[PDB]
């Protein structure tokens, strides 16, 4: 069990850690988060009380270093940092733990929600989507645009998700125009899976990461990517049976976790109605279709 | 964006453009089988691709053999249309290729866009206009060449005859659309109007009769009456 200590909390802020969140009052006795489960990526995220504009946060994996948060009063945000002096970091955390100034990652034993949402998400791939190589953790916020969004403006601050475009030469083989547009299997299996992602695990990892950035930061380009990656599978007549079964599990837990009152802005009516009721895989997503129909029957 | 009444003069500027109408590509007769079921029988069709500034009509004849053994023919017809329009553009010299292709039905947009990915600078546009190009198969010489075809064939027609010698392409298009609307609203009346006087003939190399300017005014007036007439006969006004 690892710890993301905080030097202090000088401004009032709602802090999230994965799917949990709590309020910290200005100058309240806060020194961080303990008992963080090892083996998963995690995200620690922030919304200031005085400006709900800009949710922002950091993806990290405690196996890759010792990380702490300190408020920067010049740039006006909580920043993650890496302490290289292991001896000093472990020593400081112990004093904070002794003073009972750290909140406990509040995981119920029965509960596999976080695993299920991050099963295929690896830090190494996050860092290729979010490029800032001098750090072991990755900053994301509500406003960051995607590379594809920038083709339709600061490159160093972009989300380099894999570009998916159904009306592109990459997606459409010469002489198979109708076939490839109406049945996207070539684009899914040859171009994307064999060619770019190499395997379905990396595809699902990017899909899961896009969903989580959409949900936690309201990142619009990430929501676009999530839906595009769903639609590419659902619009393919030929998908490996294990990928369909896994997709149904992935989406089930995403829909289960989605806050009810954010569905209107995080769910695309066309994609979901097409995926569940018109597409080749309209009958392959039993768990997802059942939770969608019982939780969001208006959208459909 | 979309082409409509407000931006109508754009049709006659000097940017090459084509209208594509797919209405008459997939044509069937519906009939009873011996068992009393219903079946379709295809007949030859055509793509109507028109340069509205010059009157150049590229009439690609769609022979019924292209449907043999194929499924979902109404959907295939849109993709076949887009394949043939794409082939036509590729066949033209660069300086003759269109800068815009306007499709008369919105369901042609995605098929044509996909077939034209190699031409990212050619705009594919819809229209809000209800253009009467379906009635091209009521022009006798066009109908004849489509029905006589035994194989796929491209036939070339100037749909304005020699009108541009005497009128502008705005006025020619307006005449064409009036004639075709009339033929679509009441084919028999419209054809009676056009061919009632045996002394005005259709030249061998033309589609329409050789009316004088004065006779065209009368003709156009009679076509407007007809479209009002039938509009009352239909709506009881
Ligand atoms: N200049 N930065 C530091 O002196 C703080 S490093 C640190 C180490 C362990 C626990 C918490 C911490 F904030
Ligand atoms: N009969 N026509 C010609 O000999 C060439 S002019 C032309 C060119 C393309 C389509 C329609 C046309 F009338």
């Amino acid at each position: 069990m690892n710890t993301v200590p905080f030097t202090s909390a000088p401004i009032e802020v709602t802090i999230g850690i994965d799917q949990y969140s709590f309020n910290v009052k200005e100058n309240q006795p806060f020194h961080g988060i303990k008992d963080i489960p090892i083996g998963h990526v995690h995200v620690i995220h922030f919304q200031h009380a005085d400006n709900s504009s800009m949710r922002y946060g950091y993806w990290f994996d405690c196996r890759m270093g010792n990380f702490y948060i300190q408020y920067d009063p010049k740039d006006g945000l909580y920043k993650m940092m890496e302490e290289r002096d292991g001896a000093k970091f472990e020593n400081i955390v112990h004093n904070f733990k002794e003073r009972q100034m750290m909140v406990s990652y509040p995981k119920i034993d029965e509960d596999d929600t976080w695993y299920n949402l991050t099963e295929f998400v690896q830090m190494d791939k996050i860092r290729k989507i979010v490029r800032k190589d001098e750090n072991q953790f990755s900053y994301v916020d509500s406003s960051m645009t995607t590379v594809q969004e920038n083709e339709l403006s600061d490159p160093a601050h972009s989300l380099n998700y894999t570009v998916i475009n159904f009306k592109s030469r990459e997606a459409i083989r010469p002489g198979h125009e109708m076939e490839d547009f109406l049945d996207k299997s070539y684009y899914l299996n040859t171009v994307m899976l064999q060619g770019i992602f190499k395997n379905s695990s990396n595809y699902f990892g990017e899909l899961q990461f896009a969903f989580l950035n959409a949900m936690f930061f309201g990142n619009y380009g990430s929501s676009l990517q999530w839906h595009a990656m769903i639609e590419l599978i659902c619009s393919s007549a030929t998908v490996p049976k294990h990928m369909l079964d896994k997709l149904d599990e992935i989406l089930y837990y995403q829909i289960k976790t989605l806050p009810e009152q954010y569905s209107d802005i995080l769910l695309n009516e066309r994609v979901w109605n097409i995926c569940l009721y018109s597409s080749f895989q309209k009958n392959s997503l039993h768990n997802t279709e059942k939770i969608m129909e019982n939780k969001y029957p208006e959208l459909l | 964006g979309a082409m409509n009444s407000s931006n109508y003069a754009e049709l006659f500027n000097n940017d090459i453009k084509l209208f594509v109408d797919d209405t008459n590509v997939y044509r069937v007769t519906v009939h009873k089988t011996f068992e009393g079921n219903v079946a379709t029988k295809a007949i030859n069709g055509c793509i109507f691709t028109l340069n509205p500034k010059t009157g150049h009509l590229f009439l690609k004849i769609i022979h019924t053999s292209v449907w043999a053994g194929q499924k979902r023919l109404s959907q295939l017809a849109k993709w076949k249309t887009a394949e043939e329009v794409s082939a036509l553009v590729r066949s033209l010299p660069k300086e003759e290729q269109p800068k815009q292709i306007i499709v008369t039905r919105k369901a042609m947009l995605d098929p044509l866009e996909v077939h034209m990915l190699d031409f990212p600078n050619i705009a594919i546009r819809p229209t809000e206009l209800r253009l009467p190009f379906s009635a091209a198969m009521s022009i006798d010489k066009l109908s004849d060449v489509v029905m006589k075809a035994t194989e796929p064939q491209m036939v070339l027609f100037n749909i304005y005859d020699d009108w541009l010698d005497r009128i502008s392409s705005y006025t020619a298009f307006s005449r064409l659309t009036l004639l075709l609307r009339a033929l679509k609203t009441n084919e028999e009346s419209a054809k009676m109007i056009l061919l009632s006087d045996p002394t005005i003939t259709i030249k061998s190399y033309h589609l329409w009769p050789s009316f004088t300017d004065e006779q065209w005014i009368t003709i156009e007036s009679q076509m407007r009456d007809l479209i009002l007439t039938e509009y009352g006969r239909k709506y009881n006004v």
